[PDB]
């Protein structure tokens, strides 16, 4: 963002982020296991804060 | 002498049948609540 050109940026990008992947298992996007959210409580008690 | 003696217990049977169920459903209320208390778990964690 700012006074750049997606061109000149899009190129330097194609010549310093190299490397290409070979099996498929490198251009996958892996799902992330789901997160359960729990009604439920903590209570750090210190009177003295 | 007793009169009332068939509609009592007429009377007994109904408050046995609707006690038992009333008893039942407030134990479990009562649990339900509480079970906050009786799961609870807690930690001392000084600042050592
Ligand atoms: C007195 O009669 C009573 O009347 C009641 C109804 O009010 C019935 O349920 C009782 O069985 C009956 O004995």
């Amino acid at each position: 963002a700012g006074g750049i050109s997606h061109k000149e940026l899009v190129d330097a990008a194609r010549q310093h982020f190299s490397g290409v992947s070979f099996t498929y298992k490198e251009d996958a996007v892996p799902i992330l296991p789901r997160c359960r959210f729990t009604g439920s409580e903590i209570r750090a008690r210190d009177d003295a804060l | 002498a007793e009169p009332e003696h068939d509609q009592r217990k007429r009377m007994g049977l109904k408050m046995l049948l609707i006690s038992a169920l009333l008893t039942s459903l407030l134990y479990y209320m009562k649990r339900h609540k509480w079970s906050v208390l009786k799961s609870r778990k807690m930690a001392y964690r000084p600042p050592k």
